[PDB]
């Protein structure tokens, strides 16, 4: 939503609830501009969390391969895996 | 995990990392995928965004693991780990 | 910074000049418990673009190259560009 | 308005792009982004710190604004769409 700040300072309590627990984001409006946004802390930390997935030298191509492994069902022993790792 | 519990599924692609890495950084990831993930895949990662939309992350330690909670499936499918820096 | 909702809501246009003028993230919370982020939107947008960024293949890479670039001074005749694309 | 310094990387990454494409990012580069470079673009976060990126058509522009010698430096030029 779009709101302007004084409508967002009437209903802060509310607004915030609201993004809490739908990941709206509010646009609080000054002069009938974008000042600052009302953000769900879940949603920036996935934002965030992302760009550090995202800046990983081999991140995307390997994710890129692996989910073709998934659409082919190319999954490894889990017993295998659990006996050659983990002591 | 209960009544449907879900299980892991580990890619080719994901197992190569866990050998790609030191044996001692491997052993805990193993150890957190098993146990703490599978367990709370929702509240231990984070869904991601833009072109990785669908899939999660989550951190500890040298490692980040990129995961997806099929469950359709009742799976989580462990789609690629990297070392942290 | 971390502040309780009342407190924001009495000087929320100080907190949004701030969150504006700096790039500074309130988090927001509701009875002990944080609940939303007040962020400035041109920060906001700013992770969003590099998001967008770090997600174009070969975009890391190539900007370290053309960092190299500038460092040597090695830039191209603006003449010959304009040239070969344009009328 | 804003001097122009073009990378080689830059002038290569025109070359390949889908010359209608180029000839829309060279229109963009040589005008508007020259007056309003801080405007235009967004600042780059995390590795990203101190570059500027553009973004309209299919193109994306990332740059570095040299204010003390009123200067912008094009690092990499990209095509949106493109991703994993
Ligand atoms: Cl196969």
């Amino acid at each position: 939503a779009v709101v302007p700040l004084g409508e967002v300072r009437n209903r802060l309590s509310e607004y915030v609830a609201e993004v809490e627990l739908t990941h709206e984001r509010i646009t609080i409006t000054r002069h009938g501009h974008p000042a600052a946004v009302l953000i769900s802390a879940d949603d920036l930390a996935s934002i965030e969390e992302t760009l550090e997935v995202l800046r990983t030298p081999g991140a995307s191509e390997a994710i890129r391969e692996g989910l073709a492994d998934v659409a082919a069902g190319r999954f490894v022993s889990n017993d295998e895996i659990r006996n050659r790792y983990t002591a | 995990s209960d009544d449907h519990p879900y299980h892991v599924a580990i890619t080719a692609t994901a197992a190569r990392d866990l050998q790609r890495l030191p044996e001692k950084i491997a052993a805990a990831c193993v150890e957190f995928v098993f146990g703490p993930l599978l367990n709370n895949p929702h509240r231990l990662g984070k869904p991601l965004r833009n072109d990785l939309e669908g899939l999660h992350s989550a951190r500890r330690g040298d490692y980040r693991v990129v995961y997806a909670i099929d469950d359709g499936h009742h799976r989580v499918e462990i789609i690629h780990i990297a070392r942290r820096s």
